[PDB]
RNA sequence: UUUAAAAAU
RNA sequence: AAUAAAAAU
């Protein structure tokens, strides 16, 4: 299992899932959040987007890059990567 | 503490064991020959008189088997451990009571003659927990729960 | 640094010093010498190696040493060389093991080795290492020996800033060296060698030529109302004829026995059985001191067998019976007992034990003869 | 099964309702939101980052990893944690 | 008649981590008060043909030994882990097996000094801390947020020669 | 093992005595302790640092501290830092100018250096270096002071395994601490600070409230006829106030010169002229130390320079006649005589010499006065 | 009236390695004999403002004399070669100055062990040779075969610490 | 036999050759600093001046005679003087190397604190010196002192 | 302006005259041939390497190459020395 | 300049030449000796036969090459044989 | 007298 | 009392 961390809007989600899980199964979890459809949404990482089928074994990322103290940061889309705060 | 006890052993992940399927190795006698190796594994056990090793390949773990004579007087033993050849044709069974942690468990395993290696697992342990002083165990309880950090005024 | 030509007096007093149990002395210092094999000659080469005992393997003095002498090896290929070692330390087991497989590897260096103390002289695994290294006839010969007057003060002749003068011994030089060489012969399990058994051991009323005294002792212990054999502890020694570096009075072999059982930290709360067998009974004060040292120890049982009886000037059946007072059963070996010894304390190389004419007569008369010294007072 | 903390700059997150139990001011207050007066969004991302290292390894006890901290934000995260009382 | 025979978890490391931890064992005994009161029994002063040093830690009422063991049956090849080590807690009679971090966990919950209640206000406040946490095998768990920014913000006390700690002494560089 | 909380008393005793010439201490002890602006409190950090004179300059206590300190420094930029050295020798040359580097890279460093010795004090090129690291003002301070009883006191306390016993001073502490004071000054270059020299210098003939000698000097050489001065001999010094834990009874400022003398190691084939300039005649006992001094020591010419005359029960009458038949010229201050003074051993920072009133009377009477007593007997 | 000079060739160094030459000499003088008759005198002994100690080797009825010097300003802008060497060779007033090599052959007729005349006999008889060239910088020159076929044959002695020589002393390190 | 081993031996590490040499007085001091020292040093001739080969470790070195005392008259005194060159500034230093003796001749220009200097035989002094030193010198260079123990 | 030199192996050299010049026996020897009885064609190798290398830095003092040597050769190269008085 | 052996039919010649100086000179040198026209005779290095014309530039060895302890070895031939030396 | 041994340096 | 200092270890 990996965390992730999701940001958008200035709204941020963390959550747990399981490696082989297809992006399909993120728009799913994020959809009890965001009451919205699953097909409309779109991920993106390092600001790339990512396409409706998609794989994290596809993708290239394991289990090394999302981890508790260092999840993988993927932005969101709907039908702006703002940075964290500062002291 | 019973219940205590059984939740801790199934979810408390306590030592390197993970009390399933651990494979275990012969360590005597290394540098001998095969034969020789397994000739004098048979003949300790047979006798008795000699202490008997066992390794588990991915720690650092070792189940080493002392004559109850050397250590200084006989402990009282509710349960019984045996180390026997004769129940298999050339398997040898291991029962070994312990307490870990506070928790008492019983280790089983077993090792093929022929090959010098075999497996262990790790079953929890019922009928010697009313046994046990229950003032040591609870005082045990309670000590492994406290934190240094701020402990102090 | 690491090599020097010399050392100065302060140092050499301070780490020679052979006290069986030092602290404080952490550095080993190696003087070795090289010579070119056979006949007597100037040393070849000749210097000091310095180690702490706790710096890593590779810069112990015998690493160090093997280090220089591999690439030191290939300028005279063909040469076979004598190496000594004059080591205030013995060697640690690592090293122990690391030099017999330089040995092995090499079959063309002798290897002897002199030690002032000895490390860890009580741990299992570094006596199988020093049996290894040095046991084996038939494999690597590396000679191990403890420093007596003579190494100590040829060390001071060749490896001391000492401005000309003479060696002044510290004050128990002979008990410590004694005490060692029983230690090591027990490490090492030395034994016998069948002439000087045959010629010491005969019960021969009349004989001719032994003014020395043999001992040999075993240990036994208590344990689930049984005797239990001490591997560990066995080993034969000697009197020391009187000499003048030496104990100007001399020493007693049962003198030596008694002075090394308090090294063994034998339980007080356990009960022992130590078995002595003598060639020669115990004269009038090896008696005295050996039923006083049984009084004031009262977990130990003493059980004595004598070869010969041995009565010069009558004084010893005073002695006799003070030991019999004390609680020390004595008797005279039989023929099981000498059958016993020859085997459990003589390098016969397997061969069986050969009875000389009329034992069991002569063991008869000295059974008969000690049966009326003891019974009657 | 989630719980809202708004951060004081006025950014949003969500955290299960069993990782915030592991705070004590937060699971006396739980209502389905949560305002944080003072703590800013870097400090409340640092705490929940706590609490996911913590739940991931609250019964584990071999080959714990290490949990990097800086000391220019140190200051202020012992703020939060004493206020959160984690 | 069927054998009786005793069973003990032998920790393995090699001869060197052995002597290392006597020696600080002995260091923080006697020069240094901060082991005071520990019990080092040497290879005399026990009849087992195999123990090697037993050091024991008087948790108050109760007792943590600490058994090294010599020629034990592993009998590595290499030679290179032919000794062991192992702890217990004791109590009048009973008698149980302990995990080489719950050992120092139960070790520090004593002896060394470890921050102390003030230490969250003094944080807060900015005053000086003190005294300071010198033993970190005694929180290997997972701490709080609050322990860890505090050490984060003050780094603890390195003394020279190092605390002995159990966890230190049996580990497995060997295979890691 | 380089670094120790603590050092064993055989160890403070034999590194930190404190005699300006001792050999075979190889190992440079370097106790530290680390603390913040603001109110005293405790050190967060304190221990000691080894290793020898000879080793690799990256191993010498020096280079290691600020090894440590730099990693040791990251956790607060913000923060300003005081450190106390207590050395047993004073850093080389190539450390003090490593040392200087570092303190100009970092400008948030406060450095105080308290030796025990002085290492190399006579290299120029050493002399060189103490100035860069420590007169020059415009690099960061890094102050440098000889160790007291209370620097030794307070080492003893805080850096030795003592077991509550009480410091215990050795024969020559204060001896040996006032000459290495004198010769740290003459390298440092220090000068006397304008209000104490207008205080102690007034040539009035009545004042209240002086009671301690300040006595500057100068040396020169003799070379194709003609004085070259020695600028290395150059400095002041003032008497020491009796004290439990130094002298007794407090010496006068020309006990103190005359113990210096020795150390200057003057050849004895040339011609040395050494002129003092003071604030107070010598007294009875000093005047007859000077002339045995001047007695014994030919090819030393001494000329003083005195202010006032200080006269008691008459023996300063007899003092300043032994003196001056001793050989000793003696003379009184004027105005050259105060210019030369206040241009040299003060410091002046550009300013000029303002002389007080009364200055050319109070001379003139003073000059008949010393006409009288050294004509009249 | 026109100035007035003394002019010497000086090999600078650094300081480390004069010391270095110091300590050796002093070994060798007092702790060995090898070095017995050397003279050493201090850096207060001579007027001169700059020289820093003085080695005399009485060669015969000659003296070589080996100088060092102070705070001179001719080292390096790092001021790593801050200090310098000089020889001279003086026969009463007569004075010649020495290359190092030179000085360390002449220093070798003198003092330090060397083969004897059989030590060919006996090389060719195949007995032993004592004894033995212990100063291998002192036949810097490439000599006759026989010296170069009998060092091949037996290797010098290594003395420890090395023996004193001036051209280690006066080696250029950095502008190999 | 003196002008055969001057050139013959090119002994001494030195070549007799037109080389490079450089004034090293206060390279820390800036270049103005540097050049106004070194002309109050050689004008004034109370200091020390040296003069290195670029690429080597020899380096000749100037000290006022005062300093070393006992003076000794010199054939040829040696000389640095300006008063040939307005720029330049030439140096003549006598001296005996391995038993010949020798003049070193050199020039340096107070702009660039740089020149050349060269080696040249002597003929004059050589005879003057006393026949006993340079014999005994001569034969002690010539020895070896391999298998010379008896 | 070449001298001849005959192994006793049955080998041939020759070395300019000046080169064996510095051998006592040939040049006093030295009839434009020369036969040794011992010497071996390497050994005579050796030899004429080693005229060559005094020659070229006999007079130089500067950086002076390292003449190799093995030991296994040196006995007969040591006998061939002092034969040839070099 | 270097040191050569040239090795041909068990006789050996020992010289020095130029760094620049070309198989030609070379060829007149061993002339000397051998009294064969410069023409025909070919050089060899490492069982490579050496065009009439050749320069050590061209060829490649350099000074570093031969050394008065280890001249370039080279073979010779009129009009192959590398014969190596004895042992012991 | 004592050191079971890096208990120090 | 003496150590000019790697004269030591
Ligand atoms: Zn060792
Ligand atoms: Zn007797
Ligand atoms: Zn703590
Ligand atoms: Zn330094
Ligand atoms: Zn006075
Ligand atoms: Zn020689």
């Amino acid at each position: 299992d990996v965390f992730l961390m999701i940001r958008r809007h200035k709204t941020t989600i963390f959550t747990d899932a399981k490696e082989s899980s297809t992006v399909f199964e993120l728009k799913r979890i994020v959809e009890g959040i965001l009451k919205r459809p699953p097909d409309e949404q779109r991920l993106y990482k390092d600001d790339q987007l990512l396409d409706d089928g998609k794989t994290l074994g596809e993708c290239g990322f394991t289990s090394q890059t999302a981890r508790p103290q260092a999840p993988a940061t993927v932005g969101l889309a709907f039908r702006c990567i703002e940075p964290f705060s500062s002291p | 503490v019973v219940p205590d006890q059984r939740s801790k052993f199934e979810n408390e992940e306590f030592f390197r064991k993970l009390s399933r399927e651990c494979e275990i190795k012969y360590t005597g006698f290394r540098d001998r020959p095969h034969e020789e190796r397994q000739a004098r594994f048979q003949n300790a056990c047979r006798d008795g008189r000699s202490e008997i090793a066992f390794v588990a390949t991915g720690t650092n773990l070792s189940l080493q088997f002392f004559p109850a004579s050397w250590q200084g007087e006989q402990r009282q033993t509710p349960s019984r451990e045996y180390v026997d050849l004769e129940r298999e044709a050339g398997k040898v069974y291991l029962k070994a009571p312990m307490i870990l942690n506070g928790v008492c468990v019983i280790w089983k395993g077993w090792i093929d003659l022929q090959r010098l290696d075999g497996m262990g697992c790790l079953e929890f342990d019922e009928e010697r927990a009313q046994q046990e002083d229950a003032l040591a165990q609870q005082a045990f309880e309670e000590a492994r729960r406290r934190t240094r950090e701020f402990e102090d005024r | 640094r690491n090599t020097v030509e010399r050392m100065y007096r302060d140092t050499f007093s301070y780490n020679f010093y052979n006290r069986p149990i030092l602290s404080r002395r952490n550095t080993v210092w190696l003087c070795y010498e090289v010579k070119t094999k056979g006949p007597s000659r100037p040393p070849l080469d000749a210097k000091i190696f310095r180690g702490q005992v706790y710096s890593e393997l590779k810069y112990h003095p015998e690493m160090r040493f093997f280090h220089w002498f591999s690439k030191w090896r290939k300028l005279h290929r063909d040469q076979e060389y004598e190496v000594t070692w004059y080591i205030s330390w013995s060697p640690c087991t690592k090293c122990t093991r690391d030099m017999a497989t330089f040995l092995a590897e090499d079959p063309k260096v002798t290897l002897t080795i002199f030690v002032a103390r000895l490390y860890y002289f009580w741990d299992p695994d570094y006596q199988e290492a020093l049996r290894s290294l040095c046991q084996k006839r038939d494999g690597p010969r590396a000679t191990m020996k403890i420093m007596n007057y003579d190494e100590f003060q040829h060390c001071w002749s060749k490896f001391v800033y000492s401005q000309r003068e003479l060696f002044e011994p510290w004050n128990n030089l002979p008990k410590y060296y004694i005490l060692l060489h029983i230690m090591l012969g027990e490490i090492l399990r030395h034994s016998m060698d069948p002439p000087t058994f045959t010629f010491n051991f005969n019960n021969e009323p009349w004989v001719r030529g032994r003014h020395e005294t043999y001992l040999c002792y075993e240990v036994e212990r208590m344990h689930n109302d049984t005797w239990v054999l001490l591997n560990q502890r066995r080993g034969f020694l000697c009197n020391q004829a009187p000499h003048k570096h030496g104990f100007l009075e001399g020493r007693h072999a049962e003198l030596c026995f008694l002075d090394v059982i308090p090294f063994w930290k034998l339980d007080l709360d356990q009960d022992y059985r130590v078995t002595c067998f003598t060639s020669w009974s115990p004269c009038f004060s090896c008696a005295q001191e050996m039923a006083k040292f049984i009084s004031k120890n009262k977990h130990v049982s003493l059980c004595i067998f004598t070869a010969r009886i041995y009565d010069d000037q009558g004084r010893c059946q005073e002695g006799l019976r003070t030991l019999a007072e004390a609680g020390a059963k004595i008797s005279i070996m039989t023929y099981s007992e000498f059958k016993h010894c020859w085997d459990t304390f003589v390098d016969h190389q397997g061969c069986p034990f050969q009875p000389w004419d009329g034992l069991d007569e002569h063991s008869q008369d000295l059974s008969g003869r000690l049966r009326a010294i003891l019974q009657n007072q | 099964m989630y719980v809202k903390l708004i951060s004081s700059d006025g950014h949003e997150f969500i955290v299960k309702r069993e990782h915030a139990l592991t705070s004590g001011t937060i699971k006396a207050m739980l209502t389905n939101e949560v305002n944080f007066r003072e703590i800013p969004s870097h400090v409340l991302s640092k705490v929940c980052m706590y609490f996911t290292y913590k739940v991931r390894y609250t019964n584990s006890s071999t080959e714990i990893p290490e949990f990097p901290i800086a000391p220019e934000i140190a200051l202020e995260l012992l703020m939060a944690a004493n206020f959160l009382d984690c | 008649m069927e054998n009786r025979w005793q069973v003990m978890i032998v920790w393995q490391v090699d001869r060197m981590r052995i002597r290392t931890w006597k020696s600080l064992v002995k260091h923080h005994m006697y020069v240094s008060g901060k082991a005071r009161g520990w019990f080092y029994r040497h290879h005399y002063e026990s009849p087992h043909p195999r123990i090697s040093s037993e050091v024991h830690i008087p948790l108050g009422d109760a007792r943590l030994v600490i058994t090294t063991y010599w020629g034990l049956h592993t009998g590595e090849r290499d030679w290179h882990l032919g000794q062991g080590v192992s702890i217990e807690w004791r109590k009048k009679r009973y008698s149980t097996q302990v995990d080489p971090e719950l050992a120092d966990q139960l070790i520090h919950l004593y002896y060394f000094d470890c921050f102390s209640d003030s230490a969250i206000r003094k944080a807060l406040l900015g005053h000086i801390v003190s005294p300071r946490c010198e033993y970190q095998a005694g929180h290997n768990k997972v701490g709080s947020l609050q322990y860890l920014a505090l050490a984060a913000l003050i780094t603890p006390k390195k003394i020279k020669p190092p605390l002995p700690s159990v966890t230190k002494l049996t580990e497995d560089r060997w295979n890691k």
